[PDB]
């Protein structure tokens, strides 16, 4: 089957916790959150309450950039896996949770690992047999009949498309919340993929942090690869600012169509 | 510009148009020409032409090294001898003079076998050496001694560059792709400009690869008048081989100028800074002593609890475990839970006679044989334990002296040219006990004694085991441990003639043939000599499926360094020891997740002996993810050796012979559970 291969990836990224700033305490909830178990266990094993059950966090940017870097922080030196989209159970016929048992088995013969599905849109995208599967998936995932084996940190965009019951059976660790990113947050992430390129010292920051209106970091990276490309013609590693904004209508207009 | 008005100016051949038009061409010859040199069709009659004749040459040599040549560039400038940052120089001298310089010295470096070629390496190593490009043109004068005068011509301040980079790539390189006597020049020069320099260690290093005595005493010397100490005494301790410690110590002591390298030269002080500083900082957790010391039984995964138990040497409360724990326990297990003190006693010297006293002069000849035995392990330097065993050695056929002889001489060997230890195990080896581990221990103890010598001996050592061996076709594992301690003595060299000797006066039935290429394996710790390579893949396929085993299990000990080219498609086969051949070839490295991907599919599999053999070096190569196997031989099992050996990798778990032979004479655990009892007493762990 293509589609399992394409659900998670095994390759060990370098982007660490420390590559991103300002929610410092936000990437530490979770680090602290799913890092105590199978590793630094005393603080984990001696206290006896084992909750394996892991966070749920939301990204309101989402498109993987923000849930990627906060999930990015396991994926170090450890096993990873992978589940982005709700497509895969609606894009074939009503085989049931048999998908989810072999993420099940699979996931039982790779322990250490970390469970990170992403895109939760099942109910929000027969419809009567997405309700029963999803709560079906609830079922499995709460871990009735397994011990302490694997975290889950599942990611949605919207929070009001989840049903009151899938809160209190799947989360019960511990949910946060992701401040708005329209300056600050946009500046820093506009400082990370723009710290190992190299700009013009006439490029201003305050015109590229007030275009944008509700952007993520898919489309600034993209903007950042074709810039790097489009100033690579000229056999240059410099990005001019005529060159930025050139690529900054790319931003201007991509939101706006 | 066009070539219009000097286009004809090189076509007549008279002196004073030569003498004035081949000026203008070094004048303009700033950037070569403005072409590729298409003027060849017109300076060919200028190749037999020639007052201002050098001029001619350096020209023609310029062209022929701008267009294309083989050997007719170095030839105006051997004959030329040139005497008549730019880019002119740097033009004509560094590429043309690297590539001409280069195919000069190897054309006359494979053709033949005068000094123009070493006034033109001198002019283009001074000239190179004013370029300051390293490591190209060092990287190409590698091959043509000259090398000794070219690096303490070079080596006067520049020792971060030429040191760190040429030391490094042109020593790798030097391992892999140069032959042996260079590098003994890299090891004789490095002596002379590294001794003259800084960074001691690394001439250390020249000395762990040397074995030298002068070495030592001129790095005591200079280490001593440079003015911590207990770390370089550690890692000058691990450095050391068998030989230049017994003959440091005996250099040292026959200076007697400060005694404390005699104190740095043995065990104690390697010990009594690590002990204290592990148990302070370090805390172990006691739910692996009380859980793995717990979920014991059947008599065998005990003796994982004995192992496990002595894992120890900061809790020693399973150690501590009142008694009774080792008479309730059978012989196999007996052995290893009275060696099981050695393990727990590493350190405490004055210790040890307090606390293996309480179990010797006892009535079982076994319980006193291991206690002689841990006294052995516990130490290797105080040679105050060897008298009450080494004193009787009288029976002739069984008296508490053959497992005490196991027990005293194979600890003693791991304690350990000394004569009087030999002239003794004469008798032993000459004995000729129907107990294989008498000649195991004797030969293996002996082996580890001559480890590193003089490139070895073929005196009456290895010529009364090899007598001895031959004696009686019976009992093969004599045969197949015997080469173990031959090997151990043919270890250190590969060039030597031993091994053909060995194929002169061993080749016999395929017994002594399996010991020739036993002797094989250990006579080719590595160099480059991949005619080997190739021969190893001839022989690969031979029909005894033992000397497939071992001459091709060699292949983690002769590319030991290069690992990108060990992982090969042994795993592909379908014979089960090729599984064990590539299986037992990942070794003890720092294990990087391509071998535990490699042990995901070599994990999985029927045979007890090859499930038996997967954890050794899954969890030798992997001292977060070390859990996972566990719990995967727990799936799998939930025999005996199945869960004895995972308790035991849950021990493993959580350049010298002595990481190197324990575990190669540990190749041969697919027999009784004797060997078991030589299997507790490893010294190659960490």
């Amino acid at each position: 089957d293509p589609l399992v291969t394409v659900m998670k990836v095994e390759k060990a990224p370098q982007e660490t916790y420390a590559d991103i700033g300002g929610l410092d305490n936000q990437i530490q909830e979770i680090k602290e959150s799913v890092e105590l178990p199978l590793t630094h266990p005393e603080y984990y094993e001696e206290m006896g309450i084992k909750p394996p059950k892991g966070v749920i966090l939301y990204g309101p940017p989402g498109t993987g950039k923000t849930l990627l870097a906060k999930a990015v922080a396991n994926q170090t030196s450890a096993t990873f896996l992978r589940v982005v989209g709700s497509e895969l159970i609606q894009k074939y016929l009503g085989d049931g949770p048999k998908l989810v048992r072999e993420l099940f088995r699979v996931a039982e013969e790779h322990a250490p690992s970390i469970v990170f599905i992403d895109e939760i849109d099942a109910i929000g995208t027969g419809e009567r047999e997405i309700q029963r599967t999803m709560l079906e998936l609830l079922n499995q995932l709460d871990g009735f009949d397994s011990r302490g084996d694997v975290k889950v940190i599942m990611a949605t965009n919207r929070i009001e498309t989840l049903d009151p019951a899938l809160i209190r059976p799947g989360r019960i660790d511990r949910k946060i919340e992701f401040p708005l990113p329209d300056e600050k947050t946009k500046k820093r992430i506009f400082q990370i993929h723009t710290s190992r390129m190299t700009l013009a010292d006439d490029v201003t920051l305050d015109d590229l942090i007030m275009a944008k209106d509700d952007l993520s970091g898919a489309d600034i990276k993209a903007i950042c690869t074709e810039a790097g490309l489009m100033a690579l013609r000229e056999r240059r590693m410099k990005v001019t600012n005529e060159d930025f904004k050139k690529s900054k209508e790319n931003v201007l207009y991509k939101k706006q169509e | 510009r066009d070539k219009a008005p000097v286009q004809p100016q090189q076509s007549p051949a008279a002196a004073p148009g030569g003498t004035d038009e081949k000026p203008s061409g070094k004048e303009r010859r700033d950037a070569g020409d403005k072409d590729k040199e298409q003027e060849l069709s017109e300076e060919d009659k200028q190749l037999q032409d020639e007052l201002y004749r050098p001029a001619l040459e350096e020209l023609r040599r310029q062209i022929r090294s701008s267009t294309t040549s083989m050997t007719s560039v170095p030839k105006p400038l051997k004959f030329l001898r040139p005497h008549y940052n730019k880019r002119f120089a740097a033009d004509i001298i560094s590429v043309l003079a690297m590539t001409m310089s280069g195919e000069r010295e190897c054309l006359k470096y494979r053709l033949v076998g005068a000094g123009e070629v070493a006034k033109e390496w001198q002019e283009l190593d001074d000239a190179e050496k004013v370029q300051r490009e390293p490591l190209l043109t060092l990287v190409k004068e590698i091959v043509p001694l000259l090398m000794e005068i070219e690096q303490v011509d070079m080596l006067e301040k520049d020792i971060d560059e030429n040191a760190y980079a040429k030391v490094c790539l042109y020593l790798t390189s030097c391992v892999n792709y140069v032959p042996e006597p260079e590098n003994s020049a890299l090891l004789r020069c490095a002596l002379g400009v590294f001794r003259k320099f800084s960074r001691f260690p690394e001439a250390l290093r020249l000395a762990l690869m040397l074995n030298d005595m002068e070495l030592v005493e001129d790095i005591f010397t200079s280490c001593k008048d440079v003015v911590m100490l207990g770390r370089h005494g550690v890692f000058l301790e691990l450095s050391e081989d068998v030989e230049e410690y017994e003959d440091l110590t005996e250099i040292m002591s026959n200076v007697q100028l400060n005694s404390n390298f005699l104190a740095l030269a043995r065990e104690l002080d390697i010990m009594e800074p690590k002990v204290p500083d592990d148990i302070y900082k370090t805390h172990l957790e006691n739910n692996r002593f009380g859980g793995s010391g717990s979920q014991v039984d059947s008599a065998r995964m005990n003796l994982a609890s004995s192992f496990v138990n002595g894992f120890v040497n900061q809790d020693k409360l399973l150690t501590d475990d009142g008694n009774k724990w080792l008479y309730k326990n059978k012989d196999h297990g007996m052995l290893s839970a009275a060696a099981s003190l050695g393990m727990i006693l590493l350190w405490d010297v004055d210790g040890g006679l307090t606390q293996i006293d309480k179990y010797l002069y006892s009535s079982e000849d076994y319980i006193k044989s291991g206690a002689l035995l841990a006294c052995g392990i516990v130490n290797s330097g105080v040679r105050n334990e060897c008298d009450p065993a080494l004193a009787l050695l009288s029976d002739y056929v069984l008296h508490n002296s053959n497992t005490m002889r196991l027990g005293s001489i194979f600890g003693l060997g791991l304690a350990y040219n000394r004569e009087d230890v030999l002239t003794l195990l004469l008798p032993v080896m000459g004995d000729s006990k129907s107990s294989m581990e008498v000649a195991g221990v004797t030969a293996l103890a002996c082996g580890m004694i001559a480890v590193g010598s003089c490139n070895g001996d073929v005196t009456s050592t290895i010529l009364q085991t090899i007598m001895e061996k031959s004696e009686t076709e019976l009992k093969d594992t004599y045969a197949r441990w015997l080469p173990l301690g031959l090997g151990l003595n043919h270890l250190g060299k590969g060039e030597a003639i031993e091994a053909i000797l060995a194929a002169l006066e061993v080749v016999s039935e395929p017994f002594r043939s399996f010991a020739n290429t036993l002797v094989d394996v250990c006579a080719y710790a590595g160099s480059g000599n991949v005619l080997k390579v190739q021969q190893l893949l001839h022989i690969c396929s031979e029909h005894f499926d033992s000397k497939e085993k071992e001459e091709d299990k060699d292949k983690k000990e002769k590319k030991d360094k290069d690992k990108k080219e060990a992982p090969a498609d042994m795993g592909a086969h379908q014979g089960v020891a090729v599984l064990g051949i590539a299986l037992i070839a990942m070794g003890e490295e720092i294990g990087a997740e391509m071998a535990l991907r490699t042990f995901g599919h070599l994990l999985r599999y029927g045979e007890p002996t090859l499930r038996r053999a997967v954890p050794l070096a899954l969890a030798l190569i992997s001292v977060s993810h070390d859990a996972d196997p566990e719990v995967s031989y727990n799936s799998i099992f939930a025999a005996r050796l199945a869960a004895m050996l995972r308790q035991l990798a849950q021990y493993h778990a959580k350049k010298g012979t002595l990481t190197l032979c324990p575990y190669h004479s540990d190749r041969q655990l697919m027999s009784q559970v004797a060997v078991a009892g030589l299997l507790t007493v490893l010294v190659s762990f960490l």
